[PDB]
Parts: C-alpha cells; structure tokens; sequence
C-alpha cells in the first residue's frame, strides 16, 4: 500500500493524518520537490540527495549566503539581498509556526527578471537551483547531492528528467510520470493499492500501471463547477483502470459532483470526510482573541462597546498603530503586541472565540489554530481563509449587519447552545469519526 | 591619525545619537584626539553649520557630505539682504517682510526675490529664490557664499526641482546632481560620474584616503552600511549600539532577531573591528548572544554616553518624603502607574509630593486623573524645568519605563543623590541599581495587568521611608556614581583608542 | 548694419560669404550656440565665456576627459565612452573634413537613457552641460566661462535666461529674443538694416523693434510647398513693421513664392543667387570621381564597359567589400582606399566629371566639393543630397537604362558644350555675380 | 614572482599573436622567470590543451579562465568511447560512425549519444551529446574527466543553449553561467554571482592575487583591456604592440589615428609601466608619436618575437643566380610581381631561377597564372615546407609584403645568409635589410601603380645579379643575423624584467 500525493498542503496532511488515524500507516509518496516534508514521507526529487533524515534546523534569512559585503534585510513577510541598495535576490519564507526560515531564494539581474530560484529544505541546505529562460519560463532545475553533484537534471521545456544518482549509470526518463515508476520500483513499494490525492501525475502514474492488479482511490479534494474535470470522467466511462473509486470529503461538492454525473455512473462516487484531532473542549468562557498585522479590525468599536462583558485580546508580531492604541481606553479590551509564540498560545488557551475580523493577511493559521482548539469562529464576508473552518450560518455580511455577531455570538449564554454552534463549524469542516474511514474503506481497502 | 564619526542627519531637535555624538566630541577634544563628524544626509532647509554648533560642534569638526568636495568651508551664515542685492540687477520698488520671509518686487517685467532670514531680527539670508512670471526658476544657498544652488521647472503646475548645483568660493561649479522622483539619480563632476548616493559616498570615503590608525565610528547604517564596511576595511572600524540589539519575544533558544539596524553590522560582525554598547549590561548580554547564536566574538567595550562632571552634594536641608518623575512624556511612560501608585502609598505616607517634569503626548490624560485621584494638591503637573541641579532638593525618582538603554535622567539622578526604584528591565534600571545597596528593581510579568505593579510599587517605596535606610542607601549610592564621570569616560574613551591600533 | 543669423550651416555660410563679396562685411551674429564657427562669426551664448579667439584645436574623440580607466572606442561614424564594456556616453563628431572631432558628448544613466549633454567647441574646450528630465526632453543648460563660472543658465520649460556675467549683476530675461537685443544694444551694434535668413527668433528680433529706426530684410532660403508660413504673411500684409523686403535665392522657391501670393504682396520680395568661389576651370580631362563610403556603385559595372575612354577613379576613406575591388581589373579604373585626405584633395583636382553614383552615405560634402572646383556632376534618381547643385538636365534616371547617362555627357568632347552644361550646373546652384548683389542692395541703406 | 601573459583565443591554424607567445614560453624557460599564459576565451570546440600543445607550451604554463575557478588540471582528453558507454544505462542496439563523429543508438529507450572522437583512427571522446527523443538535452565535454557541461531546450525546433556548468574532479559543481543569445550574462557560484564577462574576469585577476613583482604582459586588449588595467595596478603591467600601431593616411601633424586594438592600451598608457614593440624601427616611431601628439614618454621595449638557435652555414652548394620566397599566399604579399619581374631578369641572365612557397587562400589563381603569360617553368612553384635546412640552398630572398611588424620569414633567411630585396615600408623589411650592405629597399609612392614596381624590382635583380657583390652581400645577412640569435634574446629579456622590478 501507498499514498502518493502531488502536492504537500494541509489537505493533503489531513488526509493522510486521518488515514494514519484508520490504521492504514503504509509509505507516504509526494511528487513535489517540497524541502519540508514531515519525516512521515519522502519524495523521489530529494530522497537520494543524502540529507540527514529527522533534521529540522532550517536557515534564517540572514544567513543565507551572499557575495562578501552585500547586505540582507527583510520584514516578517519576505527578505531582500542587495548590492549597494540595488535589489539582487528575494528571500521567500517556508512558512512555518517559526518565522523568518528560508524555503526559496530568487536571484535577480541588474534589470530585476528573475534567474534563478535557489531552493532550501528543512535542514537549511540548498538542495535545488531552477534555472530561468527569457520570459521568465523556467528551463530546468537541478537537485544536488550533500556533496554538490547533479543528482537530477529535470528539463522543463521537453520534460525529460536525466537521473545519475552515485556509483549509477546515466539514465534518462522521457516523463515525470516514467521518473516516479522507476522510484516505486526502486524501492520495491507494494501496488496493493495506490491512494492519491490529485488529477495530476499521481493519477497518471496509476492511469498508467493498468496492465499491473490492483485497485487504487483517488480522494477528490478540489472544487467542481459547471462540468467535471475531463480525466474525472475517464475514472467513469473506462471500467479497467485501476481506480474506480472517487472520494470526495466535501458534501457540498459531492452533491455537485452527484449532480453532473449520470443515473448510470454514479456508483463510483464514495463520499468522507476528516478527523481532526482537537485539542481541546471548548468551556464558553469570556475571551476573544484576534490576530491581525495592522489595523483596522472591521467593526471592533461597535461590537467591544455593545458586549461589555467580553474580554477582547488582540495580538501583532508587529507593534501597533495608535489608531488601534486607542481602543485599549476601555478597560474591556486587552491588547498584546510584538506578541511572543508563547504568549499567541496561552491566548488560545485563555479565549473560547475567534472572531475573524482583521483586514490584511492572516498571522500564522490562526483561523486553523482556532478550529484545532475548538475555539467558535465567526466573521463578516472579508474573512482570512481558509473559508474550510467556518460555517455559513456563523459568517456574516461586510459590516452589513454590522454587529449582528454580538447576541448571534451571544448565544453563547450555556452549554447546548454552543455545543449546536461547534457542530455546525465542525460539519462545515466536514469532521467524520475515525471509525467512519474504517466503514467507508474495508469494502475497497484488501489486499 | 584621525577619528571619523559617521551620522546621516541632524535638526533643531533631534535626539539620542546625535548628543551621544555630540557629548563624544567634547571628551575626544580633552584626549588631543583629532575627530571629525561627518553627516551625509541633504540639510539645506537650516544651513548645516547653525545645527551642528547648536549641538556644540567646532566647525572644524563636521565633514557634510556635499560640502566635503567644496573648498567651501563650515561657516556660519554671514551674508546680508545687502550683498544679496548687489548681486541682483535693476532696482526693488517695494519690500515685504512677514516674519524671517522679506521680498522685493521688480514689476517691469514680472520678478521678484524671496529672502528666507537666519533670525527674524537679523539681516543675515540663509537662501534667496528667484521668480519669474509666477514661477521659481532659481534658488540659492550662502554661508559666506553661495555654497550651492537649485533649479526648478514647472510641472502639474508645481514647482518641481530637477537639479543641484554645488560651487566652490569663487562661482566655479564642483558639481551638480539630477533630481528625479525625489531622488538623486546622477552625480556629475569634472572627471567622475556617478549613478547612485551609494557609490557617491564610496568616492567620499576614498577621497577620505583613510589609513590603517584611522577609527571609523558608525552611529547609523541606513542606505551607507555596506559601503562604510567596505571602504573601512584598511583602516580601523567600529560600531555603535544605541537603544536595543535585539527583539526577545521574536527569538527562541535557536533563532535570534536582532533589531533591524544592527542586524548587518552584527551579521557582518568579522568585518568590525570593535563594537561600542552604552552599558556593559549590553557588553553582557551580547557578547554570549554572539556566542550562542553565531558562535562570533567579536570585540565589545563599553563607554557611557553621558558624564557626571562633579558629584552633587547638596548643601540644602534633605527634604524627607517627596518624589518626581522626569521622562519624555508618551504612553511607553505609564506613570498613571505612578500616578495612581501615588494615591495608593499616599495613605499611610505624611505630605508626600511628586513632580513630573516633562510634557508631550499624553499629558491630556494625567491631568484627566490627578485632580479626582486624591492626591491633586500634592502631585505636580506643569513642564520643563531645567533639574541640572534641583535633583538634590528631592527624595526618591519614579520610572516605568518598559525599556531604557541608558537613563540620562538616571544618569544625572544618582550623582544628586536619590534611592532609585524600577522595573528590573535592560539595560539603565540594571546598571543604576542593585535591589539592597541603592534600590528596588520590580521584577515584572510578561503583560500589562495594573494592580500587579500598583501594590508592588508601595512596597518598595515604604521600605526605603522606612529608617534608616532611606540616607544610608543614598550615600554610598555614589560609590558607583564615582565610575560614571567624566575622568573615567576619558580614561577608557582615550583606553580604547589605543588597544584598537595595536591590532 | 549687421547680420542676424538663425543657424549656421552653409545655406548661411554662402550667404555670408557673397554678402562680403559685394563689401557689406558687417559684425555678424548667429543666435544659436554653436562652438565651432568662423573666426568673423559670433554667438551671445559664446562670447562671454572668454576662449581665445582665433584657435581651432578641437579635441579628438578619445581626449573626452573621462572617469579613470574608462575606455573609449569609436569609428569614422561616432565614438562612445563604456566602463566594463557597459554603454556610458556617446561622442557626436562635429562635421568637418577632418574626423572624429569632438563637437558634444551625451552621458547616460545606467538603463541607457540620455541625461546630459556636454557640447563643445572649436577651442578644444566644453562650454555647456544641457540637463535632461525623464521623457528625454531637455531641461536647462548651463554655459560656463573657461575658469568654470556660471554664465548663461537657461531654462528650456520656462524660456528663462539668466544671465550673470563678471563682475556685474545678476539679470533674468524672459525669451531668447529679449536675451537677443541685450546682446546687440551693449556692445551698441548700428542697428540701421539687419540681414537675417529665417523666421525663427531673428526675424522675431526685427518685428521686435519696429517702433526703432533702420530697416532690415530677409533672404529666404528653405524650400516651399503648397503655400506659405503665416510668418511671411505677417509681413506682405503688414507695410511698417521694420522687415518688409524678402529676397529669396532659389529660384525654384520663388516663381511659386508669387503663385500663391497676390499682385499686392508682391512690391516687398526681390530675387537673387549665390556667388560661389570656384577654385578652377574644368579643362575637360576625361577622368572620373567617385566617393564611397560602401559599394555597390550604381551600375558602374555598366559605364565602364561602355567607357573605355573614361578612367573611373573610385576612393573610400575606409576599405572596400572584394565585391568592388573586383572591378579594379578592367583596367580603365582605378582604387583608392584608406583614402588620405591630401590625397583625396589631389583626386579632386585631377578628376573632371564627378558621378554621384554611389549608394549610401555621402562623404564630407562631396557632391559640394566637386560643384567648388567646376566638376560637372551627373548622378541617378538617387541623387545624394546636395541637390542643391544638380541642374536637371544631368540627374539621370535611377539605373534603369544606364545608357543615355553617359552619351549625355560622352556628347561633351570640344569647348562650348562643356561650358553649356557647366553653367546649367551653376545656374540651377543660382550663381550670381557680384554685380548683381551690389544692384539689388544698393537701394536699400 | 610570475610573468602572466594574457591572450584571447588560440586554434589550430591559430598564428601571429599566440606563435609569438609560444617563444616567449620558450625564451622564458631558459631564463627560469616562471610564467603563466592565460587564456579568455571560451573554448570547447577542441580541448585546451590539445591547441596549447600543439604550439609548444607545457600544460603546466597554461591558465584557461573557465577551468581556473575548478581543480581540475590542464590535460589531453584521454576519456574512451568504452568508458563514455560504461556510465550510460542500458546497452545500444547498433553503431554508426561517420569521420570523427560515433553515435549509439539505443531504441527501446528512444535515445541515442553522439560521441565526437579527438582522432578518427583511435577511441578518445572529446565531447558527447545525449539526445532524447531527437531533442537535445545535455552535453558533456571530457579530458581526464567531465569538466564542463551544457543543457538544451528546443526552440523554434532548433537545439538552444541555455545554461554552461564547471565541475571538479569529484563530480561536483563548481559553478554554471546562463546562456542568453550566445551571451554568458550571468555567472553563479557558491559565494558569488557576476553579471558580465567583464566582472568575472576581475574575479579571476582577483583570485590571482598579483603581488608588486608579478609583471602582467598584454598580448590583446579587445573586451578585458579595462580590468586588466584596474587590476594589474597593484604589479607591473606591460603591453605588448603585436602590428603596425597606426594609421598613418588618416592622420596629420595635428592628430594621430592609433590602431584601435592598441588605442586604449596608448590612451591610458600612464598607466603602463612598460611597453613592447617587434622592431627597433618600431620603437623610435612609436616613441616620438607619443612626444609628438601626446606629450608622454612611456618606456617602449624592443624584443623580437623569433630569435635563431644558430647560425646555418651551408653544406657548399649554391645553384647559381637562385632566388627564395616562403609567405602566406594572399592579396597583400603580391607575389604577382616578382613571378612578374624576373621573368624579364632571365633574359638579361642565362642561369636564373627562383621558386615560390607558401600555401593559404588566393592563388589556386597562382597556378593558374604561372606559364599562362608564356613564362617557363624555370620558375618552379612549390608547396608547404618547413624551411629551415633550405633557406642556405640559394643565394637570395625576395619579399613583396607592403607591410611587416617583424618578420620571422627574414630572419631565417638572413639566418641562412641570404640577402632580401623588398619596399621601403614599416618595419621587418626596414629591419632586416640594411640598404646596399645585404640589400636593396625599393621606394614604393603612396599608391600601389604596377609597371614601375616590376622595373624597379629588376634593375636590382642584375645589380644584385650583376657582380662580385653578393657572396660580398650574402656576407651582410650573416652580419645582421647574428644580432638575432637565441642567446642574444634571452638577455634582453632578463634585462627587461630586472629593470621593470626596481620601480
Ligand atoms: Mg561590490
Ligand atoms: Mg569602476
């Protein structure tokens, strides 16, 4: 058994975590040359390139290295390098709790295009440069051993992937797809059965490997829209392929999906979800907490004065406008700035809400932080994704019923009736109970 | 062999780094040590010279960046409404003056020249601006000469200045810049030319011909760090901390965030040959930050910002039970922290009274509490006050402050005398106390909660009221006002000169 | 009396030079700051500035003063200043026989566009910085005494000329033509007729004054089409502003001068010609010249087959493509590269008929250099400029037949057919003698 | 200390400027002054070292640009089509060989390797191409090792390259460079990143790290002439003039026209500490051009760039009235007429025969005009030879060239005792020919007209075939040749290093 995911993202985490959660703990494949993989998985770009295995001390971004004398610099989203104040290079940050860790650094010629992009892995080595053409079409990328040496030269133009790995003839492999076959065999991977998350080359690889037994799932994470993705329907219409089999964690998708798809060929839609694993029970207790980079919280004024008997806690990495030093005249409000990762924690002990209405970019997941410790929350229209965590009957126009959070939010006057809220965000997650996979799976999952 | 101070501007008021450079002028004059103070930023709105003496420099002291390549010279503006009209050709029918701003009209054909006055009093232009049919074609700059001029077109119908033009004593032109955007985009001399202020500065520094017993002293890095390292590598380089390295609540036992202007020099640290903290707090702490971190070690000394001239002893009766709090005054003060901390020792303490000197932002709220707080008689309220020498005819000093480098107030407190009490917090309240021995340092939670503090602030204070302590902590508080005057700043100030050329 | 000059080129300089052949030699003024001109010739924006006059040493293209170690490249064409192979400035050459003279430098930023540019003279020495703002149009330029003063800073946005000479005060004008008659009325030039050859500032520095004493002309020159300027309609209809009488000395830019213009206009503009200085007679040697800068020469392959009795004497300053040196084996031609200038001075003198055949750029006013010494010129449909100088009985067609180019001229064997085609050269030229100068002027003082 | 002797290019017909610096190889060796030749350039099509050997340096003299930033040495390519098939995968179906070209084809796979062979008759891989579905993707190039790579894309279906990478000994990447319209415009390395040519080859001077005595020769300026200088400051540079410096009919008494190849180097020359020229006659016009038209006296250095072992005396034989000449056949050296001009001296003398060398482009219509005027064949013709042990056989050269910088050719001839009749023209001819003592210079007018040269060559053939004079001549070629033997060369070469070391 394998899962094999094209891409590493909290989606592809929460499947994979709720499976593990099931029992089904087989080898974990993702394609992509991702440098911070959980030590759970692998990928066949950097699993030869000899890195010590269960390192995390990536780089920070002023350690990157530079010409002599030339100077780093950077706020809490990006880094610069420059050559007397002339822009050269910018520092992309992996994000991570931790800020400020160097994933990716994009060096720049004298007219700004971007050349190369220099990539970092979770033990703070550059394990990968891509190489940039005229239009700023990427021509190839490189993946280096511990020691220097071209592992993997991946052609992007013709999509042919030279592999010379140590002590090893040459080979060269026409497709993405030919490279990841070579990995499964290489490592005598059992085919019982192949989990994957994408349409992508992690479909193509089971499209491809007919002529082998085996069934396989393919767990539909993405949206659906007036037709269905051209490949979705080959899964239908072709009966050999070795997977027959559509999950679809979403509802709301699945009734789409359910929708588009024929009387005949709807046999193959399963449908699931996923199991959180929360941190803790809620308590309905007096406490805000908001993480906002700058001001100004969409309606803070009016909803603090009309619940005076709520503590509101607000917090930065930043330091703070006095815009919003201001509203910390009530004594009902509390405000933590250039706030400690210790200190963003014990406010999510300390709070049972989460309203989300700052305006700008989100600060470390929060909304997700939030669900995972089960804190309720709501917001107006201008949320911070992920739109995952909160249900429609919680959100709330842009200030059009400005306030009408407060006695909607007020509702949380004792135990049922909250315990109906968090059901009604914790369906919108769509959280299924762990013995929900192992029903939904046993019928597909032998072998 | 010379010590050159780098800045990038000054003004009217201006703040910390400068008077630290200012003050570090005065010592290196008693040590024989030739400096120069060179200041790289654009100042034509003052004439550079009033700034700079106003701080209490020798004009034989500054460098100005523009002016260096000038055989002009650091002068103070002498030139009159006369001479400037010498200067000018037919004949003014009518002035104006409103202020420091007089013109005179020549209607003919439609001029006139705006005069903008050193002193409204005076006669002596600081610049002139030439108008024609409406529009600024041309303005000058004098010293006792011109030093300088600028030149203007329309645009959107605003008067925009496209270019620069600095001259020598006689009216022969030095050079001249493009202005573009607001920027200086191309510097343009006899036999150079140049695309950027950053590589203007490197020719500045090479003109310098800096040698090996030369000190280059980097009070400011911004837009001239690189290229200060780069050019100071042959001679003796150095850098100055003022205010905090680092950010504590953004770092971790493996990650550390230096404060985002020192972080190249401290990143750079191989290239600096010493490192110069205000308080050896500071010398502490960084030094195994250096250490932890970076594995680096770089040289640290440390060398107070302000002296003590002499030891106060006041001749007056002590007054017993009093107070005062002398800050810059914003909300990173918090004294309605020692405001109500007042009211709430003020019940068990006879006629005590504090004085709050200082004023700004903010004031409009202690004023707000004091009067309906109980104590309103015997809390003061009104501003400055020059306390040079009035800290003696007190008791006891009264700091909130979250963060100070190095307290000056403080500085000057513990030679007049007072007991201290304050946060237990980097780097001044460490270095200008201990908790017996002159005072109490309140340990302080990770957050604002106000009754903490209040009640821990009374404590403290009635400990001390308390006999005997009160004089007995106060008398030997000077054993260690004796390190912080000025013959032991010119004995390490002077030390430090020499271990750094014996490099 | 003097003279009021626009620009000098040589439509001025020929106009200049006739003027004194017919004795009205007065102090003469071109407005436009030009560094090289004659030694007789002055210019408001040169003449306070102090270089010695008489001196013409110009600076060759790699004397540019630049910043150390910077290297400076260049050809025949132009020249330009790189630091680490990066383009800097460009040297622009002043035109001249003689090459890679120095007349203004045009420095760039780092992305290539053009900020400043310094413009110099016949002394050897640059006398203005013209600045430049972002679109590439100019912004001031600043005209400095030889020790590095300011002297003229003018203002391209608002016109404004300051003028702060030695010693003296400092004055702002408001437009060129006030910074004009400053210039005449202090060194106190007889303004009693002022000659100018265009409608640009001089002439606005003539419907300047006419409240003042004296009366003045224009002689118009550039070519006309389908009707007139407005500006000499401001003058035929207007009878007491100070200009009313236009000569032009063209006659294809006359006979339509009237055409379009009544009876009424017509008591204000004369009629002229230029005297040119030729050096020498023809003497019909039957020899050929032809300047190129590259081949092919149009057809040539055709005339000297035909042209046994013709030499064909080819010369290019650079060298030539084998592509030519080709022909060098017909042995009625021969070839002269890395062309000397004496040398070409020599061919000039032995050559008589002057083809004007060759394709591309034209060599140091050659077509004018054969019309001074009495070349008959004949060319094809490409006639390099100048046209000037080519009666229409001699351009021929562009190389369609390449034959009746040649028995136009092969028909001039013995003395009067010569002289018939030369003088058709010189009257299309508009030669005048002297006489006829005197004759139209001497009714006006 | 090391003399680093900087070229641009080299090949296999490579001539002029690099056989120069192959004798100075040779002449410094003796000398024991260690040196180094650097080359620019990049070459790939043929390895290195297989053209420096083939000229005459020891591997050990050679410093290439690219390969200079790795450790990978100077060496033969001795990689094997076994060894090239050993690290590809798989095995290949069939062969194909055409000329030096061997591909492998491997179907199942649908890839096949290009192999471009050193030589034909042995097994020695210089470069191979990996091909990919008829695409070309990557590309090695071999000597002991893989030392270079190149990468592929197709665009427009034309094979582009678009990125250059260096490797070590071991395998790992010491650096690549992209490839933009046959233009290198950027170079990474680890620590480093340059934008231009320009910039890396300062990196490189850099990395040399020239010491005061370290004497860098010039040979060609074109692309680094800016940065050789910025960075030669530090040590003695020189500049070595390698043709004739000027042109001399596009310039007056007022201005000269400098060769460009030399006009930067000429320009800057302040800021050359020694220069080289071919000739004597050489060096005394150069010298006054300099005094003349820019007042300078930069110190010019004569050393020849051949030299003679020995001197050849002959084994006593000389055909009676035989003539010589061995040049690169082409337009400029006009052997036209002296085909042409003695074919009119064999009438005036029974016994006369000459014979013409020399081999390029031009003259398959030579052959062609030979006996085609009805001249006989008493005027043989022959091919390619090395002369050396021939030049004695006959009694005179003869040289039509209108132009030499020095002359190899004369030097072995007057080697052999053989006196020369050429022009009055700068310099070899001027070198070689000391007028009527071993031979005649023909004036020749500022334009090339025939007939008269024919004559003026062959009223000088019977006074030099006419007599008692030219065993009384041949006498003056070994007078003159002496001057020019290899120990003479390798003094002056000592001399002038020792001189240019004591500034
Ligand atoms: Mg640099
Ligand atoms: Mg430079």
């Amino acid at each position: 058994m394998i899962q094999l995911f094209d891409y590493y993202n909290q989606e592809t985490q929460d499947l994979h975590d709720s499976l593990l959660a099931a029992g089904y703990a087989c080898p974990t494949i993702v394609i992509e040359a991702n440098g911070f993989l959980p030590d759970d998985m692998i990928s066949p770009y950097t699993y030869f390139l000899g890195d010590e295995e269960g390192v995390d001390h990536p780089l920070f971004f002023n350690q990157v290295p530079v010409p002599p004398f030339w100077e780093i610099t950077g706020d809490h989203q990006v880094a610069r390098v420059s050559d007397m104040g002339e822009e050269r290079a910018r520092i992309h940050y992996a994000s991570q709790a931790r800020g400020r860790l160097v994933k990716q650094v994009d060096w720049l010629d004298k007219k700004g295009q971007l050349r190369l992009s220099e990539r970092y892995n979770k033990q703070g080595r550059c394990f990968a440069k891509t190489a940039y053409k005229s239009g700023q079409e990427a021509f190839n990328t490189t993946y280096y051993s511990t020691d220097g040496q071209e592992r993997i030269v991946e052609n992007h133009v013709t999509g042919d992937i030279i592999l010379t790995l140590d002590q090893e003839p040459l080979r060269i492999f026409k497709s993405r797809v030919d490279f990841i076959r070579f990995f499964l065999e290489r490592l005598d991977l059992d085919l019982d059965h192949i989990l994957f998350n994408s349409l992508a080359y992690s479909f193509l690889v089971s499209h491809s490997l007919t002529g082998r037994a085996g069934q396989d799932i393919l767990f539909w994470q993405e949206p659906l829209y007036d037709e269905l993705p051209g490949n979705m329907q080959l899964i239908l219409d072709n009966s050999q392929l070795r997977t027959q089999t559509i999950v679809i964690p979403d509802l709301a998708t699945y009734e789409k999906a359910m929708s588009l798809a024929a009387a005949d060929q709807q046999q193959k839609f399963l449908h699931l979800g996923y199991h959180y694993d929360f941190k803790r029970d809620n308590y309905l207790r007096k406490d805000a907490l908001i993480l906002t980079h700058s001001d100004q919280i969409e309606g803070l004024d009016t909803l603090v004065q009309s619940l005076p008997q709520l503590v509101f806690r607000i917090a930065a990495l930043t330091e703070m406008s006095p815009k919003l030093l201001s509203m910390l005249s009530y004594k009902n409000v509390v405000l933590y700035q250039n706030a400690s990762l210790k200190q963003i924690e014990q406010l999510y002990l300390e709070s049972d809400i989460y309203l989300d209405i700052n305006h700008g970019g989100q600060v470390l997941q929060a909304v997700r932080k939030a669900f995972e410790n089960n804190l309720l929350i709501l917001g107006f229209e201008q949320t911070l994704h992920d739109r995952h965590y909160i249900a429609q009957q919680h959100i709330f126009d842009s200030s059009q019923p400005a306030q009408l959070a407060s006695i909607l939010e007020e509702a949380l006057c004792g135990v049922e009736q909250m315990r109906s809220a968090l059901q009604a965000q914790g369906r919108h997650a769509n959280d299924v109970p762990v013995s929900l996979y192992q029903e939904t799976l046993q019928s597909l999952l032998g072998g | 062999s010379t010590v050159y101070n780098i800045n990038l501007g000054i003004g009217w008021a201006s703040s910390g780094v400068e008077y630290a450079q200012a003050y570090r002028a005065q010592i290196l004059r008693r040590i024989q040590q030739p400096a120069k103070f060179i200041f790289m930023d654009m100042i034509l709105a003052d004439n550079i010279q009033h700034l700079t003496e106003n701080i209490g420099f020798l004009d034989e002291e500054i460098i100005w960046l523009y002016n260096y390549f000038t055989d002009i010279k650091i002068a103070p503006t002498t030139v009159t409404l006369d001479q400037v009209l010498a200067q000018v050709a037919g004949q003014p029918e009518r002035s104006e003056k409103e202020g420091k701003i007089v013109r005179y009209f020549y209607p003919q054909d439609d001029q006139f020249i705006t005069c903008y006055l050193r002193q409204e009093d005076q006669d002596f232009v600081e610049h002139v601006e030439y108008v024609s049919r409406g529009r600024l074609i041309r303005k000058d700059y004098f010293s006792y000469v011109r030093y300088a001029s600028e030149y203007f077109a329309p645009h959107n119908d605003a008067a925009t200045l496209y270019q620069r033009r600095f001259y020598h004593e006689d009216g022969s032109v030095a050079y001249d810049m493009l202005i573009e955007d607001g920027q200086e985009k191309l510097y343009r001399f006899p036999d150079r030319i140049f695309y950027s202020k950053a590589e203007l500065v490197r020719y500045f520094l090479q003109c310098l011909q800096l040698q090996a017993d030369d000190v280059v002293i980097l009070d400011r890095e911004t837009g001239i760090g690189q290229v200060v390292f780069e050019e100071s590598q042959k001679a003796k380089l150095g850098v100055v901390v003022h205010a905090e390295h680092f950010s504590e609540n953004a770092s971790s036992d493996d990650y550390i965030l230096w404060n985002n202007f020192y972080d190249y020099q401290f990143t750079n640290a191989d290239k600096v040959d010493f490192f110069i903290v205000a308080t050896e707090a500071q010398k502490r702490i960084l030094e195994q930050q250096f250490q932890h971190y970076s594995d680096k070690q770089p040289q640290i000394a440390t060398i107070p910002v302000g002296s003590l001239d002499q030891l106060t002893y006041p001749k007056e009766p002590r007054k017993p039970y009093s107070m005062i709090t002398a800050s810059r005054l914003a909300t990173e003060k918090h004294i309605d922290w020692l405001v109500a901390a007042t009211v709430q020792a003020h019940a068990q303490l006879p006629e005590l009274t504090l004085d709050i000197y200082g004023k700004g932002s903010e004031e409009d709220k202690l004023r707000r509490r004091i009067e309906e707080a109980g104590a309103q008689d015997y809390i003061r309220l009104k501003g400055h006050a020059d306390l040079s020498q009035i800290y003696a005819g007190y008791e006891l000093y009264l700091t909130a402050s979250t963060s100070e480098g190095f307290g000056l107030t403080l500085m000057e407190a513990v030679g007049s005398g007072l007991p201290l009490i304050g946060f237990d917090v980097r780097y001044g309240n460490q270095t200008f106390i201990d908790d017996g021995k002159n005072g109490y340092l309140l340990p302080v939670s990770s957050n604002h909660v106000e009754d903490q503090i209040i009640a821990a602030f009374v404590e403290k204070i009635i400990a001390l009221f308390s006999q005997g302590r009160q004089q007995e902590m106060s008398q030997h508080s000077y054993q260690v006002a004796e390190n912080y005057l000025t013959s032991r700043v010119e004995a390490a100030w002077t030390q430090l000169l020499k271990e750094v050329r014996d490099d």
